[PDB]
């Protein structure tokens, strides 16, 4: 299948003096890197996080990021002074950067920037641009950022060349983690559903990887159309948690089963009878 | 002590000699490096700017290298002229935009001793345009081997030597001036002056 | 892309107010003030990203910045001190990295103005002996009795400044090197061809611009107030 | 945005059996947040936090978890302080939910 490599930067600027930048890196829904503000170096969160980079290529790439993090912090502080007093502290800046990998040497790279939680700027082709809906005052920051040909050449290289090359290596090195199968375990429970005579049956499903799963409340062969899947919730061990609720009438509980289909079960569906 | 260091601190060369000036820096990042020439009590004249990881530039008799890996630049002056006498200043810009700070080296002082081809050492007396009882003594046309010493008598004033350039005639000459309230025969006694120095009258 | 500074030279007293002005018609958003002291590179005092913006540089202490317009960026020394004796450089720029530098301002802050004295200027005409020996004619200019040493000596022929065949002592000499606030002397030569000096339509002038008191500096002594002024000496060519 | 808090166990809850309790805090900004996991209204020591990350919509999320052993009597909760709330929000673990 297709995998998106996502480098997520969160930068908080409380006032002229105080700031922190924290980064996490995801390949699909698996974390590959962490870079805490407190750490001089990027941390691997998998044995295979260096992908197929030599030690010298990785050291070179890390050194570039180390200079970037310091430079970025000063650049934002200077841009605030430049736009003063239009924009003031506190300021949150987020970057989402990476590449989506497609079959047959195809990929697309992205670098999106959010200011105070709104997507306002991307890197596109050879320059920074504002996106539809961004405020006009960003034209000055963009003009200043776009004067820096050295940064533009580096960003172009990272998006066009480094990202897809690095990620092709990660996919090879991490293949056995990315393709892991972990079995769901299910269990049932019930509560009042703020309706006089109505019960809410809950089917809990936990420990499954990967994410795609099917969970249905059932009377025999009849799929209970009232079934509501909650959100996919993460477990600490890089597996998933999901619950499916059914609002029933007190007494009708008898005859209901919860059925779970998952790739890990090799066709042996879980059926739990209330 | 600082992020940009220049060597030598100072140097004296003779006209027509080449010299090399060094700049070493710790500035990070290093977007570009500029060489300025600053003549005495004047402003900054850009000679060259280097921008690439391994860079070479030229500007007439000036050439420069930059190696961003070594954080090292050299400025080469070919065939020095009197007018190269100046301070040479290395500057590193830490961005390719107005968000940049400039990091200035403290400079290298270059002195170029001019070549006096046809010396004619002499001591002339010059009279005041207004009150012609006043005069100065002009020691002129000596080659750059001759040193002019301050007077032993503290009521006699003697300037350091000074080279002028009559550009249209392609002609340079050294001179020093002495005055007091004393004759020109005696003015430069405390200096070792050429034996064939012309004293008119 | 030109930048101008005024004044170009200023003598001030400790405790006095000094304003250094920088003007730029490039429509540059960005302006920068530096000082240059022997043994150091230029050091950033204050900068500005536009009208109403002032930002502290590396060494802002003892200076206020003012950006009243896109064109003008001023450095204000509210209480001048001797440590602010320096050469001050202004620069401007757009979004690009290039800073375009002005020509510099020389500031001297004296403890006291009591010894400030303008020069006497004397022009010494060429020796007939030099002319017969060399077919060249050296004029000498002498500025004497001045304090402090903030003078600019220039040569003018027929109302136009000359540089060819000129050289001025690189620093004034002290008239009484024993004394604390010695007066200075400075000499210059202008060397021309004998035929040029011999032409009686050639008017030669040695000019000394002296930097001293402003019209608004207080003066308590009997002698003339030693204000900023030009003193010059002139002679015509002759056979 | 006002933080959503979801409390759930890793394994089926059985009285007296060790387990892991998850507190998943989502849809909040700015990212400054204090998350406490409580036993009988008292701070559980040595609670593990995931790195903070953010979703497609740029809102922040983090997973807190801790070892716990459910009993008939003990109550478990997740308490969140965030600028978007005058008062701390507390969500109680209900095994039946
Ligand atoms: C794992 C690898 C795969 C690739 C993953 C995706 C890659 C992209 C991920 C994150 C972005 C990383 C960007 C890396 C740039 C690194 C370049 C660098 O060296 O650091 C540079 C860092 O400076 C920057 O580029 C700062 C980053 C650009 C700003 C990012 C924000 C863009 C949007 C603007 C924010 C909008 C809100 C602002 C308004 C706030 C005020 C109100 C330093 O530049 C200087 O040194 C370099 C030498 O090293 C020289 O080439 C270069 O001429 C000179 O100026
Ligand atoms: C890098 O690739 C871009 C085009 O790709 C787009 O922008 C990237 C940053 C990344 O986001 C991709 O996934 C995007 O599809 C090249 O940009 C073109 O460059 C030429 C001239 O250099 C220009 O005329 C085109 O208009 C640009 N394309 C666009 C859409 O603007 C860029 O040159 C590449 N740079 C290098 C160094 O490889
Ligand atoms: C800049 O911001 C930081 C972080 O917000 C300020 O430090 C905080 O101050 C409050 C007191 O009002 C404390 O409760 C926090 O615990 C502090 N946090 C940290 C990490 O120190 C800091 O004081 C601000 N600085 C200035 C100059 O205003
Ligand atoms: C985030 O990391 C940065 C970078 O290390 C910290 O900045 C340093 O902080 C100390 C003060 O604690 C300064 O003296 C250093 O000079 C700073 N380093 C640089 C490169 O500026 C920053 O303090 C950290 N932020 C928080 C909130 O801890
Ligand atoms: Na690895
Ligand atoms: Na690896
Ligand atoms: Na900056
Ligand atoms: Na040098
Ligand atoms: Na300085």
């Amino acid at each position: 299948k297709n995998y998106t490599f996502r480098c997520l930067q969160m930068s908080s600027f409380a006032n002229r003096s105080w700031s922190r930048t924290d980064s996490v890196v995801w390949l699909g829904d698996l974390q590959t890197h962490r870079w805490s503000n407190d750490s001089a170096t990027i941390s691997f969160t998998k044995p295979w996080s260096q992908g197929k980079l030599s030690n010298q290529q990785w050291e070179k790439l890390q050194h570039m990021f180390q200079v970037y993090r310091v430079s970025f912090t000063r650049d934002i502080q200077e841009l605030v002074k430049m736009m003063s007093p239009k924009e003031d502290y506190p300021i949150e800046i987020q970057l989402s950067a990476g590449c989506e990998m497609y079959p047959g040497n195809a990929s697309e790279s992205f670098l999106h920037v959010a200011f105070q939680g709104k997507y306002v700027v991307r890197f596109w082709g050879t320059s920074w641009q504002t996106v539809p809906g961004a405020p006009s005052w960003l034209d000055l920051p963009i003009k200043v950022l776009n004067a820096d040909q050295g940064t533009s050449a580096t960003v172009q290289m990272l998006l066009n060349d480094t990202c897809p090359l690095f990620v092709r290596g990660l996919l090879e090195a991490g293949k056995s983690d990315l393709e892991k199968q972990e079995k769901p375990v299910a269990w049932l429970s019930s509560v009042p559903s703020s309706a006089h005579g109505h019960r809410q049956l809950v089917c809990h499903v936990s420990g499954f990887y990967p994410k795609p799963v099917w969970v249905m409340w059932m009377r025999g062969d009849q799929e209970q159309q009232g079934t509501h899947r909650g959100d996919f919730l993460p477990n600490a061990d890089e597996t998933w948690y999901l619950q499916a609720t059914l609002d029933v009438e007190a007494g009708e509980e008898a005859g209901l089963a919860c059925r779970v289909k998952h790739s890990s079960l090799g066709g042996q569906d879980i059926i739990l009878y209330w | 002590k600082t992020q940009v260091e220049q060597s030598p601190q100072s140097l004296v060369v003779r006209q027509g000699e080449n010299c090399v000036l060094q700049c070493n820096y710790s500035v990070t990042p290093d977007n570009h490096l500029r060489w300025f020439k600053q003549d005495t009590g004047k402003g900054l004249v850009s000679l060259t700017v280097l921008v690439d990881q391994k860079d070479k530039t030229s500007n007439g008799r000036y050439s420069a290298t930059l190696d961003k890996d070594a954080k090292h630049s050299t400025l080469h002056i070919t065939a020095t002229l009197l007018d190269d006498t100046a301070t040479y200043i290395c500057v590193v810009g830490d961005r390719g935009s107005a968000l940049g700070r400039l990091h200035f080296g403290a400079g290298t002082q270059l002195i170029v001793i001019p070549d006096i081809q046809n010396p004619d050492p002499a001591v002339y007396q010059l009279r005041d345009s207004k009150s012609s009882d006043k005069s100065v003594c002009l020691f002129t046309d000596f080659d750059s081997q001759t040193n002019v010493s301050q007077s032993k008598d503290s009521d006699v004033y003697i300037t350091d030597k000074c080279v002028l350039d009559m550009r249209s005639m392609d002609f340079k000459s050294n001179s020093a001036v002495a005055w007091s309230n004393f004759a020109c025969a005696n003015a430069f006694n405390n200096s070792i002056i050429p034996e064939d120095t012309f004293f008119p009258s | 892309a030109a930048v101008t500074q005024s004044p170009r030279n200023k003598v001030a007293v400790t405790g006095g107010k000094v304003t250094l002005s920088c003007n730029q018609t490039n429509n540059h958003n960005n302006m920068y003030w530096y000082r240059q002291d022997t043994g150091h590179g230029l050091r950033l005092i204050h900068y500005s990203y536009g009208a109403g913006s002032t930002e502290k540089g590396d060494i802002p202490d003892g200076y206020k910045a003012s950006r009243p317009s896109q064109e003008n960026f001023s450095l204000i020394l509210e209480l001048a001190t001797p440590s602010q004796t320096s050469v001050y450089f202004c620069a401007s720029g757009d979004e690009g990295y290039t800073q375009y530098f002005g020509p510099g301002t020389r500031l001297l802050v004296l403890e006291d103005l009591r010894n400030v004295t303008p020069p006497k200027v004397s022009l010494f005409e060429p020796s007939k002996a030099e002319i017969s020996h060399t077919q060249k004619a050296t004029l000498v200019c002498l500025a004497t009795g001045f304090y402090p040493d903030h003078v600019e000596l220039s040569w003018w022929v027929n109302g136009k400044e000359v540089h060819s065949g000129v050289c001025t002592d690189p620093q004034p000499l002290k008239e009484q090197p024993a004394l604390n606030d010695s007066r200075y002397s400075l000499s210059s030569r202008l060397r021309v061809s004998a035929t040029f000096w011999q032409n009686p339509r050639n008017h030669f002038r040695c000019q000394v611009q002296f930097y001293g008191l402003s019209e608004n500096d207080e003066w308590t002594q009997d002698r003339a107030k030693p204000v900023t002024q030009i003193v010059s000496a002139e002679a015509w060519g002759r056979a | 945005k006002t933080p959503q808090i979801q409390v759930y166990s890793r394994h089926p809850p059985e009285n007296g059996k060790p387990n892991i309790l998850n507190c998943y805090v989502t849809q909040f900004h700015p990212p400054h947040i204090e998350i406490q996991m409580l036993k009988n209204g008292k701070k559980i020591p040595k609670v593990e936090m995931s790195d903070m990350s953010f979703s497609k919509d740029w809102s922040f999320y983090i997973l807190a978890h801790t070892e716990f052993t459910p009993t008939e009597t003990d109550t478990y909760a997740c308490r969140v302080k965030h600028a978007s709330m005058a008062e701390p929000k507390t969500v109680y673990w209900d095994r039946d939910m």
